[PDB]
């Protein structure tokens, strides 16, 4: 984000869990693991002006 | 729960439009503040509910582990108030016009 | 009332200091400050720059546009061409718009 | 052009590290070389300018000037060692650095290629000329005199800063060089009709036009004589030198966009002159001069005639010189006096005799005398007036009889007729006070000579 | 240099002016000597046109 | 919203009475907001007091709105040229005029028909020169 | 404060800055944003005067309310979009709201009431914090978003921020109000360019920064909140008369100095985005804010006011001396201005 | 001889009171108490 | 002197010694970086 | 089929061309 | 030294200038372009990480 | 901006690509300024606290002098560095996607007729 303190420092304490796809505890995956997935590896490398 | 999302959130404006609508006592305010997070921790803990989406429910308790103190504060200027005027009027607070 | 001075008087410096040349009180700074004026002022700027300016030489090339002239006039009447002829830009460099 | 400026810089150092008894020596000695090395950029034996560097060039029309804002700062602490004298040793070196930098930056300005290195700078010499003025002023409205001296032009200034930022976005460089040698032809539409009012204005506000010159009296009033010498000998002169480096773009729109100017500014002259006529304070009469006589240079630098453009630089420069001279005269009397009012201190050339003959030949300077480039000068914006609209000499032609007038009854009322009974005797003159003077008119008298160094651009 | 160092900081801004806008030249030196009107093809033992 | 718009669309000088109309609700919403702003900030003395505020702010409003409506819609009739900025000097110098009187000061109009009006001829140069105002980051 | 109790509190105060910036989960930038407001709270009333209750049940509010519309915002996008975080997909009501809400917290345009109000009952110290160490949160949330937000919106917050602020301004007399209603007026510049450039915006704040922290820090060397209090400076501390001169001209803008970097690299960047209507008007009424910036100058130094016969007693006394930081960022705020090309 | 005119007093006074353009009822505003506290009390 | 002695009238030496000391070490370091980085920069392009 | 990553501008770092751009700042 | 040196000297300060402007032009119209199609290096705003996904066995069929 | 690039280093002060580029030259006008900028601070502090300007704190002149210096030097490197990556990242462009910036022929003033407006 604005200062990216936490990449650099190679810490993940606020990644980890920001999208429904993301690990769900005792691997008990929510509604829409599969489409969030097929919608956020397609926008990787892409930027949102074309993930748009 | 679409539906009902829609109450939840109507009831956030209808707090919204109390905090932002003075009478007389702040203790009201601080409350209605208050009936905000009740509606927005009801609202968190019902769709991260509907998702199945259970990394997301320590959402819901951090959101009133803060509203908490951050009440906890709020009512400790209120004291404050009514201390220094004893009768915690939000009328008086016009000292630094 | 409030306190504040009361009016400074403007002094004659003319009384003491009766070679009083203007530019401070005390005699030594004066005369040493228009022996400096006088002399960088007038006499190695009024006299070395009009010096230096007179002799600019052709300034903006005007001295040499009267012998082109000459020459040009020299050229053109003895080859009986026109002294000035009517277009600088020749016509059959310009390749104007052919409709209009 | 480093040696201009960087020795002048260099003076900065000298007038705060120097002794308190000799600052005034070391500064005023070394600035008057810094006018000889500034005299070097007149050797041009050729037309191409003189492109020292990418960001400073001199031309002809910006070298008749550096010389001058050179020249003037050893006159400018000249003639406030005076004032200026009673002050505590830190006053003075802040007074005598405020002044170096006017002309730091004023070199920099009139020798600047880059059109917003002219407004970054163009509005930095308000800091200075702010302080001169407000600072030192004598009277309680100075303080007055600067907030219309800095709105005045701060309001024009930021329509110019939009619409030179506007240019390069259309253009693509604000080099004045390739702004010239490149295709920048406006195209009459209502809003073009707005850049061209935003570019001039800004500089129409600083050359005071009749409808904007009010800063300008009030300033000089009360503004200390360093400070009314910068005002009118260079300050104003600014915005004639923006007028000529900008109009080069907005070249189609000034046909039809000027009229507004030049009736504004002829009409303008003749009522300005005219005020003159009968106006108490001497600063203030030589002000309402200033206007008038700028006046006609805003009517010569939109009706842009090759001959009206150095009959502009001519008389810029002349009237400059000119001006100065009657302000720092007006103060050698002031001073005396301690009034300004031109009533009282009837008489003098019977009490002050060769202050008197530079208050005549100041004035035969400031009305049209003819063996003098000031006539030139007008002789020249009159005749292209006059071939834009030959009415145009009824309105050039009540302006020049009535600075006749003004120009005679400065020297009627103040330096002769009785002399006034007893103010306070007035002590006889000082060299310093007469030398500022000579110093003034002696270079009045060398470029009479030579015309030809400060026509400008066009001829 | 003493009591003489107020003396000599005027001037030495000139030298070092000097050697700035003598400096500016060598960096604008392209076209040295290769503009048309004064193209003209090196004399014998000269470096260059203009320095 | 397709209604405010509208007075865009047909040529000006015609249609002066929806040209009208629409200049002369705009004022009177902008006449609603600023009386709002006016009485919840600056409060009255009684609920009648600041009915009344909202009403005189709201009819002086509403009438500069239409004065400007219809005096640029009039202006250009009468003189038959749809596009000039001075049309709506004129309307703008109108609209002024009715805010100084509503206003009970000859000075007040002074300023506002220079003012407003200025303003609004540069509405019209806007429209004519298609300058874009609040534009989207095209960088 | 215990000193135990003053570390917690400013571990607090800057934890809470720095977790809203590090993060990316929006949750973890809220309560970011909340620790602020707790921390920021018990500093405001350190005198405990009357006037400082007010000033902290009104910042309190302010940014409570704020700080919950915030966290709707983040609540709502979780249901339009599964995830905790603002993305191009978001309706664009959700976005407007965290824009209102946001600039409610950082006191922008139409909610310009509180800010003025706390500025005036907290001592000078608390109020430099309250003007520039908090308002890095806030406005590290708006850049990160930036690409999604409307143009149109902060257009008029900028705008209206920059009147309210100037007009503001003028009538006020108390310097901590005077300082209050630049902030509020810097404050527009910077939430104008956030949508065309925010690396802009980091500019025209850190500027801000490096202007106003010198300003204050001037205000209390002699602890004058008034103007008639400031203009006997040339009596209790003659030297930073010059300075205070320039850094306040500076804050305006006027072109040698400094200050002029933000406001026209702000409006070339305008300017190439086409808005040449709002930048120019923009433009203008800065020029406001420079006439009060003057009359304050005026005041303190182009004129000397009369001073009491005791300040001779306070002269005699050896001054306490300004920080070194009043020197290192005085010089690199009042002039910078020939290094432009490498700041931007 | 001469004394730029520093301000008198009453160039000082208006600067005083709190909002400088004082309107018909923000005259009556006061300024504030310079300590930062007030006398109130009951 | 002074009734009042002041704080400062003998210098602060630690304050030289760490003044002029950091600053020396501020140089050797900077003016190290440059001819290093000329280095890096001539063999990481031609010369 | 997922999208093409954007293309990679390829090349090393030569000094910026004509210097810093900026207002006159002959850099 | 010369009318050569001014003469050789303003083409090369022009070139100078040409060259800069031609560039930042081309800037403002290179940085129209990847705004709106996002398809360089600049403007490409982030969207989240597919390093956090989980594409392990779940716990239940279809993911 | 320029933030969002591949390779980006997350929290980096000048990456190494930025070996590339030539050195700032210790002269540079500008670390010259920044060390004048630095005095000036030094002076000026001085002037503050109430010392002798410039007889005093001859250390601390130093600091400042090479405080503000030594700075420069780091930050000019930098600074150069991001301006050499906008040229990387621009002319490349220009080259990826040619079509969008054609190179355009211009007419010789022969053939093109701009109207003249007379003054007379
Ligand atoms: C005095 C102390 C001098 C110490 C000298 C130490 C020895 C030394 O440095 O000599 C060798 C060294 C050799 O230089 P060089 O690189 O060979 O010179 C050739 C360059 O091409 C020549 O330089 P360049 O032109 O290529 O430099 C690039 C750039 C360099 O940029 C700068 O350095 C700007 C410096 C401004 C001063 O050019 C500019 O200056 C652009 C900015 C122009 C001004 C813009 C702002 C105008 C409005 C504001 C004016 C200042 C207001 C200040 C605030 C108000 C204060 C009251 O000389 C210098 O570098 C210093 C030159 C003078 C610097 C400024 C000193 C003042
Ligand atoms: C104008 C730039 C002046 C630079 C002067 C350099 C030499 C010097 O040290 O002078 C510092 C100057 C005068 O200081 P001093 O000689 O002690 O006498 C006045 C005491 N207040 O006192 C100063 O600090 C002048 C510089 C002030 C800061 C702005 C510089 C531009
Ligand atoms: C007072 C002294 C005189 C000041 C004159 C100020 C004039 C307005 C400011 C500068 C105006 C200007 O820059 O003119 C050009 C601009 C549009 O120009 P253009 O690039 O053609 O944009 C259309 C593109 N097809 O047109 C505009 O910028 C319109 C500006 C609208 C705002 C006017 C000023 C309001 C001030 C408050
Ligand atoms: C044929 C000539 C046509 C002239 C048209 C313009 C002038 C028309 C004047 C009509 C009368 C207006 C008037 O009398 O009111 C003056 C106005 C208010 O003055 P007030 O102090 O309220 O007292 C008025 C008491 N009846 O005070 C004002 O605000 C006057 C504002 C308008 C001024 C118009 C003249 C301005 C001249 C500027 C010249 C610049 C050079
Ligand atoms: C830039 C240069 C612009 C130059 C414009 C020159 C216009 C000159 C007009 C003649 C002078 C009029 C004048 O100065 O009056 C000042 C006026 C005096 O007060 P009065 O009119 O009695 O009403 C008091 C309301 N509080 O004080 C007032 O009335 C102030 C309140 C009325 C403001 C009227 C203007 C409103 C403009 C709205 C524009 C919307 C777009
Ligand atoms: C781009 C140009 C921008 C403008 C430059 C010129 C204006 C500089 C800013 C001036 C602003 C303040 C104006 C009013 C100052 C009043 C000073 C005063 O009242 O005197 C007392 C003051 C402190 O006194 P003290 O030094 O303690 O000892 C004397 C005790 N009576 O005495 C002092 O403060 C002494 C030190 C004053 C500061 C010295 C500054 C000298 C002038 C700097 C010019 C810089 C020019 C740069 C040109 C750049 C060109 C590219």
């Amino acid at each position: 984000p604005f200062l990216d303190i936490q990449k650099k420092l190679g810490i993940s304490l606020d990644r980890h869990f920001m999208f429904l796809s993301a690990e769900q505890p005792y691997k008990n995956a929510a509604r829409c693991h599969a489409f969030e997935k097929e919608w956020i590896e397609c926008a990787h490398g892409i930027g949102g002006t074309r993930a748009k | 729960m679409p539906s009902t999302f829609f109450n939840l959130t109507m009831a956030f404006s209808l707090s919204l439009l109390g905090t932002l609508m003075f009478r007389s006592h702040l203790m009201s305010t601080l409350l209605c503040l208050e009936g905000m997070v009740l509606s927005l921790f009801i609202m968190t803990s019902v769709t991260s509910l509907n998702s199945n989406s259970m990394s997301s429910m320590p959402i819901p308790i951090t959101i009133l582990v803060f509203a908490a103190c951050e009440a906890a504060v709020g009512l400790a200027l209120l004291v404050k108030v009514s201390n220094t005027y004893g009768t915690d009027y939000v009328q008086n607070l016009n000292l630094l016009q | 009332q409030w306190q504040e001075d009361p009016e400074p008087e403007d002094e004659n410096v003319y009384a003491k200091n009766p070679d009083f040349h203007g530019y401070d009180s005390d005699p030594v700074v004066d005369v040493w400050n228009m022996r400096a004026v006088f002399f960088f002022g007038f006499s190695i700027v009024l006299v070395f720059g009009t010096t230096f300016v007179a002799y600019v030489p052709d300034y903006r090339m005007q001295e040499w546009a009267r012998r082109e002239a000459e020459r040009l006039v020299k050229y053109r009447e003895v080859n009986g061409l026109p002294i000035m002829e009517s277009n600088y830009f020749d016509p059959s460099k310009i390749q104007l718009p052919e409709d209009d | 052009m480093l040696k201009i400026i960087l020795p002048s810089l260099m003076l900065l150092p000298l007038t705060w590290l120097s002794s308190p008894k000799k600052t005034w020596t070391n500064v005023t000695s070394y600035s008057f070389l810094i006018s000889l090395t500034s005299l070097t950029l007149l050797w041009q034996t050729d037309e191409n300018y003189k492109n020292f560097s990418n960001m400073f060039s001199s031309d002809p029309l910006s070298t008749p000037l550096i010389i001058l804002t050179a020249w003037l700062l050893p006159l400018m602490l000249m003639a406030s060692q005076n004032h200026l004298k009673k002050d505590n040793n830190v006053l003075q070196k802040l007074y005598i650095s405020m002044l170096i930098s006017l002309q730091i930056l004023l070199i920099m300005t009139f020798s600047a290629t880059e059109l917003i290195m002219f407004y970054i700078l163009f509005e930095a010499t308000l800091i200075p000329t702010l302080i001169i003025i407000t600072r030192w002023g004598n009277q309680t409205e100075r303080l007055n005199a600067g907030i219309y001296f800095l709105f005045y032009t701060l309001i024009g200034s930021i329509p110019l800063l939009i619409a030179l930022i506007l240019i390069q976005n259309h253009v693509g460089t604000l080099n004045l060089m390739i702004l010239s040698f490149t295709t920048h032809t406006l195209d009459a539409s209502w809003s073009n009709n707005l850049l061209w009012l935003a570019c001039m204005m800004a500089f129409l506000i600083k050359m005071p036009l009749y409808g904007v010159h009010l800063w300008l009296p009030k300033a000089h009033v009360e503004a200390p004589i360093a400070g009314s010498m910068i005002l009118a000998a260079i300050l104003l002169k600014l915005g004639s030198y923006g007028m000529i480096r900008i109009s080069i773009i907005l070249d189609p729109l000034t046909k039809y966009m000027a009229y507004p100017f030049i009736l504004l500014s002829l009409w303008g002259m003749i009522m300005t002159s005219s005020i003159c006529l009968r106006q108490t304070d001497l600063k203030s009469l030589i002000a309402y001069s200033s206007v008038s006589h700028m006046a006609l240079v805003i009517a010569s630098i939109m009706i842009q005639t090759p001959w009206s453009f150095m009959g502009a630089t001519m008389l810029m420069i002349a009237h400059g010189l000119t001006s100065s001279l009657l302000f720092c005269l007006a103060n050698s009397n002031y001073e005396r006096i301690h009034s300004r009012t031109m009533i009282m201190a009837r008489g003098l050339q019977m009490v002050f005799p060769l202050m008197a003959t530079w208050w005549l030949m100041a004035s035969l300077a400031n009305l049209a005398l003819p063996p003098s480039i000031n006539l030139m000068g007008e002789l020249f914006i009159t005749m292209s007036l006059f071939s834009w609209s030959n009415f145009t000499i009824i309105l050039m032609g009540i302006n020049i009889i009535i600075t006749g007038m003004y120009s005679m009854y400065m020297i009627i009322t103040t330096q002769r007729g009785k002399l006034t009974n007893h103010m306070i005797n007035l002590q006889p003159s000082h060299t310093r006070e007469l030398t500022l003077m000579a110093l003034h008119m002696i270079p009045l008298i060398l470029l009479t000579t030579s015309p030809k160094l400060i026509t400008g651009l066009t001829m | 240099l003493r009591e003489h160092w107020v003396h000599i900081l005027v001037p030495a801004g000139f030298v070092f002016g000097c050697y700035l806008d003598r400096k500016d030249d060598e960096k604008l030196t392209a076209f040295r000597n290769k503009s048309m009107l004064f193209q003209r093809e090196l004399r014998p033992n000269e470096e260059v046109t203009w320095k | 919203k397709r209604f405010f718009e509208s007075y865009h669309e047909v040529p000006d000088g015609t249609q002066c009475h929806r040209k009208t109309y629409i200049t002369t609700a705009l004022g009177g919403i902008c006449g609603i907001i600023g009386s709002a702003y006016s009485v919840s900030l600056n409060p009255a003395d009684s609920t009648l007091e600041a009915v009344a505020r909202v009403g005189r702010y709201t009819f002086t409003a509403a009438a500069i709105g239409a004065m400007f409506g219809l005096t640029t819609c009039v202006s250009a009739q009468v003189r038959e040229k749809p596009d000039d900025p001075l049309n709506y000097f004129i309307g703008g110098c109108a609209g002024g005029l009715t805010l100084g009187a509503r206003t009970h000061s000859y000075g007040t109009a002074a300023m506002g028909c220079v003012y407003m009006g200025t303003a609004a001829a540069l509405f019209k140069i806007g429209k004519l020169e298609g300058w874009e105002l609040f534009p989207t980051p095209k960088v | 404060m215990n000193p135990i109790t003053l570390a917690i509190i400013y571990f607090t105060i800057f934890l809470g800055p720095v977790i809203t910036m590090s993060s990316t989960n929006l949750m973890l930038m809220w309560v970011g944003l909340e620790f602020s407001l707790l921390a920021i709270i018990p500093m405001l009333i350190n005198k405990k005067n009357p006037r400082s209750t007010e000033a902290a049940t009104k910042y309190f509010v302010t940014q409570a309310t704020a700080s919950m519309i915030i966290l709707l915002a983040i609540v709502l996008n979780y249901k339009q979009l599964g995830t905790w975080m603002f993305q191009q997909q978001t309706n664009g009501l959700i976005l407007n709201m965290t824009l209102m809400a946001l600039s409610m917290k950082l006191g922008l345009a139409p909610f310009h009431f509180w800010l003025p109000e706390v500025t005036q009952g907290i001592p000078l110290h608390m109020g430099l914090i309250l003007l520039t160490w908090q308002k890095i949160a806030p406005l590290s949330i708006l850049i990160q978003i930036y690409p999604l937000l409307n143009s149109t919106i902060i257009l008029m917050l900028a705008i209206t921020s920059i009147f309210m602020g100037a007009w503001g301004g003028l009538n006020q007399t108390q310097m901590r109000k005077i300082m209050a209603y630049s902030s509020i007026a810097h404050m527009g510049w910077m939430l104008a360019i956030l949508p065309y450039n925010p690396s802009l915006t980091l500019l025209n704040l850190m500027i801000y920064i490096i202007l106003t922290a010198p300003m204050f820090m001037a205000l209390m060397l002699n602890n004058s909140m008034t103007i008639n209090s400031i203009s006997l400076l040339w009596n209790k501390t003659p030297a930073m008369l010059t300075m205070i001169s320039l850094m306040l001209l500076s804050l305006g803008g006027l072109p040698p100095l400094t200050g002029f970097l933000p406001k026209w690299i702000i409006i070339t960047e305008l300017m190439k985005n086409n808005c040449l209507i709002m930048a120019t008007l923009m433009a203008m009424m800065a020029l406001l804010n420079l006439f009060f910036y003057t009359r304050l100058i005026y005041s303190t130094s182009l004129t000397m006011f009369p001073t009491n016969n005791n300040s001779k007693m306070m002269t005699h006394q050896t001054k306490t001396k300004p920080n070194l930081m009043f020197s290192t960022l005085a010089i690199m705020s009042t002039m910078t201005l020939p290094l432009a090309p490498q700041l931007i | 001889g001469a004394r730029q005119w520093q301000p008198d007093i009453e160039w000082a006074e208006q600067f005083s009171g709190a909002v400088m353009y004082p309107s018909k009822e923000t005259a009556h505003w006061k300024p504030p108490p310079w300590n930062d506290v007030d006398i109130l009390k009951e | 002197f002074y009734v009042r002695e002041p704080v400062n009238a003998k210098p602060n030496w630690l304050a030289v010694g760490l003044s002029v000391g950091a600053s020396v070490f501020m140089w050797i370091y900077l003016i190290q970086t440059h001819n290093e980085d000329v280095l890096e920069y001539k063999r990481r392009n031609g010369l | 089929a997922r999208p093409e990553p954007n293309p990679v501008i390829e090349g090393d770092l030569k000094p910026a061309k004509h210097g810093t751009r900026f207002f006159f700042w002959t850099v | 030294d010369g009318p050569e040196k001014n003469y050789e000297k303003t083409l090369a300060i022009l070139q100078i200038e040409s060259e800069k402007a031609e560039l930042r032009l081309k800037e403002q119209e290179v940085r129209r372009l990847m705004r709106a199609r996002g398809d360089g290096p600049w403007y490409q705003f982030p969207t989240p990480e597919k390093e956090f996904i989980d594409h392990s066995p779940k716990a239940t069929p279809d993911n | 901006m320029m933030n969002g690039r591949p390779g980006h280093e997350p929290l980096k002060f000048l990456p190494d690509e930025a070996r590339s580029l030539p050195p700032p030259k210790l002269n540079d006008p500008r670390l010259v300024y920044m060390g004048l900028l630095g005095y000036c601070t030094g002076l000026m502090d001085n002037m503050l606290r109430m010392r002798p300007v410039m007889r005093a704190g001859l250390h601390r002149q130093l600091l400042f002098v090479t405080s503000f210096v030594f700075a420069g030097y780091f930050y000019l490197k930098r600074q150069n560095y991001l301006y050499a990556v906008k040229d990387h990242d621009m002319f490349g462009y220009i080259k990826l996607h040619p079509e969008d910036f054609p190179e355009k022929e211009k007419k010789t003033y022969a053939e093109i007729l701009e109207p003249f407006h007379p003054v007379r």
